[PDB]
């Protein structure tokens, strides 16, 4: 790894740095809150009666979790179908409206409930626009919508003068004039009433079965899209750096514990630095400190590759309790070396006052000495008189000029 | 009549945590040493009160004096206005299109005259008794800042805490109070409904685009907040 | 750490950070070599001395006191209770950005200050020129006299007026330094230049450099790939440009401080081992001696002055 | 310029234009501090052969480490080496030391050198080396008595 | 100044500036340093009596 950081083949003796040590996270939990509300489906599917299709109502759904979950309310659909929105992708969206229709049909009618069709239930009672976005969900409901007697309580419009408009309702009852008088509001020849009964029996055919149809109608108007369905829920990893995303503040590293008070409504928490050191748990109310695991920068000790080849390693500014001696200084923590306790000469510097070499048999770590002892003996009627001279001889080596180059 | 606002009108930029550090952002704050309005002897007119930068609201109340807040655009018909409605255990926040009349009253129950919305918030109940209040709107969401700190306006320092957040945009540019008493006046019109009660008043400070640096202590809590376009120390 | 402090924990990010060129390979070289030649400057003046010398036992050198100058061995850390004043009022991983420590720690600059004290009162200025000879301090402060003209019989007469106003100026050293903080600036500024050179990096990564958001989770999450590539892009070069004017700071500064250790080691060598005749080189006045004196992140030379005053008009001729 | 178009493909070379400028721009810095930092080593090295080379200074190691006698230079591609000859004193002896000298009442002081004794023996010697000379009034004066 | 020197007469223009960082911050400092320092050495040199 030297050889390659350096682009050579024979290093020299020294400490070189090649790259940087990184701890990869295991795991990646993600923490929202439990639930908060919920869409009541529950009285939109498991209603004890429906309402008729000339009166449809319609629940607005503005401030709840849109957790598409219809699979528990008589999973064995006859007709299950998805318009513009895919089946399992609708649980990862949002939108603005949420408007909710429901009304109870035949069985051979569950067919007009769509975008573009014909007929007496599409263009008397319940329009579909054209470029519609949502999800139909119609399922049978004999045992329940039908009598011995007959159940004439749910009515239809047969009669109209025009079609009704896409997502229209009208409950007017007046009499369709179908000649030429407008018969001043009675009932006679070509003077019929629009609204007629169905009385579901349950010895009736399929195709004559009442079937309960519920329509999602979806749309977007640029809106913050207050609805969402649910996130996600983990547990809470300790002691290890994993990837978390609480509540989009998404980052990666240790959740230790912590003693320092939050204020009831502050969740996240920032350092002097804009960095985030502290972010508060969306399940439980208890705030934890970041702190990044094991980090910092390896370094190769050679004492180069005329003499041997035995290297040592060096991690700079982090503990080696987590992931051949091992020894911890102030300057970091080396391995492949053995710490000698006698101080020799400085070889090849490594930090806070330790340096190695190579003993001669492996790479040695020892405290650099700063010298020699010598105390001479300091007396007030003593004194040392020189009697020999010596001339030497020293280099001094000092630049002058340089490469004069241009571009 | 026109009162000096020393040192208040600080709140919390973001719900994030400090140690003792400073902070230097540039937010809707209230100005210091700022001409507010102060409507005290208007006993029940100028209904037209602008929402341009927020609202800085002020309250002595002795107790349940204040009903509510309306909050429109122009307060006619078809026009997008929240009313905030503050009982003794519940408080209600409605968007509706309605048109109101001169001083909306409540003791009444109803209004307008027709109120066809579906939209629902509920949360907890807001209302030497000093309440302080700070209304924006930016990026679709209404934000309010309330806090209630004993004792007009005294030299303290006192920070607003965000609770609640509503995601909603509309061009508010209307400012009403709800005002409660004894007698009944169902006429819209006849804007003449004084009666003796409490002490009412209510302060009008429009908020500005400014710089503040503030000081978060240890425990995380707005201890200091300076200005830097008044003064040249600041 | 150029790819991290770039690139944060992003494969594709790093992958297109090698595009730019081999900047990644030098930043980080001048870097280190920046930190090399600052391990150099601390050798080239508190390491002058090649043997270690210590102070006898007897602490009567003729009538001085040094007990503020040398080492105390009641306090764990052997200092001067000047150098335990000094440390005293220096005020000293985050995004890929670490602290390389010195080699020396304080122990061992404490070590050479008490060897090179030891070789200045003890040795004189023999200590700094070949073997050390033994002098007693009265006659080394006698040479010194005369070495810039004046007679040894105002020394060897007026010997104990001499010793108490040294005493005295060595315990004014103290309270003069205690007052007015102002004066260790200069070994705090840079430190404060620091604070504001390795602070600012982090402080500019929340900037988006004209890109939607800061960070490049929501990046990578909220555009498309093809087309938020030249935001990375616009985030790493202008990351890159701001590294490269913190690496020129740096060199500026590194200029700076070995151009400072440089005089600093001059004035060590020709002030504390041996006595020089430059006029303001050892301090205003006529230089006698330097006392020097370690710190966390500096040396504070302390000169002893010969100052005539109380003059009177005569004829001359 | 082959591949793409002038008018499609001008953002690409404004882009490797700057790219280019900025690559060049920190070559230009890290010149200029390295030409500051030979300028300031070429300022020394003339200092140095100034006050060594041509004359003796008094400096300590400013012209080698111990007592500078002279220096020659010697030329490099780049650079100067300069060779000091230094006179160091080795060899020493322990002698005993005195200030003065108190005769008839006064007290006499040496004017070049120092006063040694061996035992039983006093003579006048100088600072760097042992001569052994009689105490005479040449190379001694008075300065009052032993009070 | 940068924000007269990169945006001549312009709001959006010095809103959109600030949005680079606190580079100003440091250059105005710089030079507050170096003209400090400029009134320093006229000092060392000229008032040493
Ligand atoms: C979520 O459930 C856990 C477990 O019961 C509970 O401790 C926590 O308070 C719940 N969250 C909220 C917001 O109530
Ligand atoms: C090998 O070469 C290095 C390069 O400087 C040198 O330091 C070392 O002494 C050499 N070893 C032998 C055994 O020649
Ligand atoms: C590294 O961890 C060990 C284990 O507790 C500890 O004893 C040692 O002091 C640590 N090193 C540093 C520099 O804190
Ligand atoms: C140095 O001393 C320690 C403790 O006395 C010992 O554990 C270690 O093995 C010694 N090192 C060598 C190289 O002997
Ligand atoms: C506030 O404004 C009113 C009228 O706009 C004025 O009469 C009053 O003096 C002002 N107050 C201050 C403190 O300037
Ligand atoms: C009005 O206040 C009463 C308590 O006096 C409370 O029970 C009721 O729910 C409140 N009404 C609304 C709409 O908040
Ligand atoms: C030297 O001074 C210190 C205090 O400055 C004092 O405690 C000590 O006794 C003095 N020693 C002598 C020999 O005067
Ligand atoms: C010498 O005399 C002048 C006036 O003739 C006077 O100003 C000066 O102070 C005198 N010198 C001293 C040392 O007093
Ligand atoms: C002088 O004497 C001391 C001890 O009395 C001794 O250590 C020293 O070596 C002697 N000097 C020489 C030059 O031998
Ligand atoms: C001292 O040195 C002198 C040199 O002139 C010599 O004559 C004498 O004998 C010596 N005395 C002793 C005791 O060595």
């Amino acid at each position: 790894e030297t050889k390659c950081t350096l682009k050579s083949f024979t290093v020299e003796k020294g400490i070189y740095q090649t790259s940087n040590f990184r701890v990869q996270p295991t795991e990646s939990i993600v923490r929202f809150p439990n639930i908060t509300n919920l869409c009541p489906f529950d009285e939109v599917f498991n209603a004890t009666r429906f309402a008729s299709v000339y009166a449809w109502n319609r629940k607005r759904i503005s401030n709840c979790v849109a957790d598409y979950s219809v699979l528990y309310n008589f999973a064995p659909f006859f007709a299950f179908k998805c318009y513009g929105v895919s089946p399992t992708k609708l649980n990862d969206l949002c939108f603005t409206n949420v408007y909710a229709d429901s009304f109870v049909i035949r069985g051979n009618e569950v067919s007009q409930i769509a975008p573009g069709q014909t007929g007496n239930i599409a263009d008397y009672n319940y329009k579909l626009p054209d470029d519609f976005t949502g999800c139909v969900i119609a399922w049978n409901s004999n045992k329940l919508d039908s009598k011995v007697g007959g159940n004439y309580n749910y009515l239809y419009r047969l009669f109209r003068k025009s079609n009704l408009k896409p997502f229209e309702r009208d409950i007017s009852t007046e009499i369709y004039q179908a000649g030429n008088k407008p018969c001043n509001g009675v009932a006679g020849f070509n003077c019929y009433f629009p609204l007629r009964s169905y009385g579901f029996r349950p010895t009736y055919g399929v195709g004559h079965q009442p079937y309960r149809v519920v329509v999602l109608s979806f749309e977007l108007l640029h809106a913050p899209a207050t609805v969402c369905g649910p996130k996600k829920s983990t547990n809470l990893v300790k002691n290890k750096c994993v990837n978390f995303n609480f509540n989009g503040l998404t980052g990666t590293g240790v959740l230790t514990e912590s003693n320092k008070k939050f204020l009831p409504f502050q969740q996240f928490g920032r350092d002097i630095a804009d960095t985030t050191d502290a972010v508060r748990d969306p399940q439980t109310l208890e705030i934890l400190d970041i702190t990044p695991c094991s980090f910092g920068g390896v370094s190769v000790i050679t004492p180069g590759t005329n003499t041997s080849n035995q290297v040592a390693v060096l991690y700079q500014g982090v503990n080696c309790t987590e992931v051949s001696n091992v020894f911890q200084t102030r300057a970091g923590c080396l391995i492949g070396a053995e710490y000698v306790n006698n101080s020799y000469e400085c070889d090849i510097p490594i930090g806070a006052g330790i340096c190695a070499s190579y003993q001669t048999q492996s790479i040695i770590a020892y405290t650099m000495s700063l010298g020699a002892e010598n105390s001479v003996a300091y007396s007030n009627n003593s004194i040392a008189i020189p009697t020999n001279f010596t001339i030497s001889v020293t280099t001094e080596i000092l630049p002058v000029s340089m490469t004069k180059t241009s571009v | 009549s026109y009162t000096n606002s020393f040192t208040r009108g600080v709140y919390y930029p973001d719900k994030v945590f400090r140690s003792s550090v400073l902070h230097s952002t540039q937010d809707l704050f209230l100005p210091f040493f700022s001409n507010v309005t102060w409507f005290h002897a208007i006993h029940v007119d100028n209904p037209v009160l602008p929402f341009n930068d927020g609202v800085y609201f002020a309250s002595t109340e002795k107790s349940n004096i204040i009903r509510g807040w309306i909050f429109g655009t122009t307060l006619d018909s078809k026009t997008q206005s929240l009313l905030i409605v503050n009982n003794a255990t519940n408080v209600v926040i409605k968007v509706c299109e309605f048109q109101f009349c001169n001083d909306p009253f409540l003791d009444f129950r109803v209004y307008s005259s027709a109120n066809n919305c579906t939209f629902e918030y509920v949360s907890q109940p807001f209302l030497k008794n000093l309440r302080e209040f700070v209304f924006k709107n930016i990026d679709g969401y209404f934000k309010i800042y309330s806090k209630h700190t004993p004792i007009d306006l005294p030299q303290g320092f006192s920070a607003l805490e965000p609770l609640v957040d509503l995601p909603i945009g509309i061009n508010i540019t209307r400012f009403q109070t709800l005002l409660a008493l004894h007698r009944s006046y169902l006429t819209p019109g006849d804007s003449s409904s004084g009666w003796t009660a409490g002490a009412a008043a209510y302060y009008v400070g429009y908020l500005q685009p400014r710089t503040f640096l503030l000081k978060y202590n240890e425990n995380g809590t707005i201890t200091d907040a300076v200005d830097c376009a008044l003064d040249p120390l600041s | 750490d150029c790819t991290m402090y770039i690139c944060g924990d992003s494969t594709e990010c790093s992958n297109l950070l090698l595009q730019y060129g081999s900047f990644c390979t030098q930043l980080k070289r001048a870097l280190t070599g920046i930190a090399v030649e600052q391990d150099k400057n601390t050798q080239e003046v508190f390491a002058q001395v090649k043997q270690i010398y210590k102070t006898p036992p007897i602490k009567y050198f003729g009538g001085f006191n040094f007990s503020q100058i040398l080492p105390d061995p009641s306090k764990p850390s052997k200092r001067s209770p000047i150098e335990d004043l000094l440390f005293n009022k220096v005020t000293l991983k985050f995004n890929g950005l670490t602290v390389l420590p010195p080699l020396l720690t304080d122990e061992m600059i404490a070590q050479y200050t008490s060897a090179l004290l030891a070789g200045t009162i003890t040795s004189g200025w023999t200590f700094g020129a070949g073997p050390a000879l033994q002098i007693p301090f009265p006659m080394q402060m006698a040479y010194r006299f005369n070495g810039i003209g004046v007679t040894q019989n105002v020394l060897y007469e007026n010997q104990k007026l001499i010793a108490n106003q040294f005493n005295s100026a060595i315990g004014k050293i103290q309270d003069s330094l205690s007052s007015t903080p102002s004066a260790l600036g200069k070994l705090q500024d840079v430190v404060n230049h620091n604070a504001q050179a390795l602070n600012t990096l982090v402080k500019q990564l929340s900037s988006k450099f004209g890109a939607i958001s800061s960070v490049l989770n929501d990046i990578l999450s909220r555009l498309d790939p093809p087309e938020a590539e030249v935001q990375i892009d616009r985030l790493i070069t202008g990351r890159l440009q701001s590294l490269q004017t913190y690496v020129t700071q740096q060199l500026i500064r590194a200029a700076e401080i070995r151009a400072s250790a440089n005089l600093a080691a001059t004035k060590m060598s020709e002030c504390v081992l041996g006595q020089s005749k430059r006029v303001d080189f050892c301090g205003k006045g006529y230089h006698l001696m330097s006392f020097p004196q370690s710190a966390p992140h500096g040396v504070v030379f302390l000169h002893v002055t010969y100052v005539p005053a109380q003059e009177k008009n005569f004829t001359t001729a | 310029l082959s591949r793409l178009d002038p008018p499609e493909a001008e953002v690409q070379i404004d882009r490797l234009i700057t790219g280019r400028l900025q690559s060049l721009q920190t070559y230009v810095t890290q010149q200029l501090i390295r030409a500051a930092e030979i300028r300031a080593s070429a300022n020394l090295a003339a200092t140095k052969m100034s006050e060594c080379v041509l004359g003796q200074s008094k400096r300590v190691d400013f012209c080698g480490k111990g007592y500078h006698l002279m220096s020659f230079p010697q030329s490099a591609p780049h650079g100067v080496v300069f060779l000091h000859v230094t006179y160091v004193p080795a060899q020493e002896k322990n002698f005993t030391t005195a200030p003065a000298i108190c005769h008839d009442g006064k007290a006499h002081f040496p004017r070049e050198g120092v006063f040694v004794s061996n035992g039983t023996h006093w003579f006048v010697t100088q600072r760097n080396f042992y001569e052994p000379q009689i105490i005479t009034t040449d190379n001694t004066f008075v300065s009052g008595n032993c009070d």
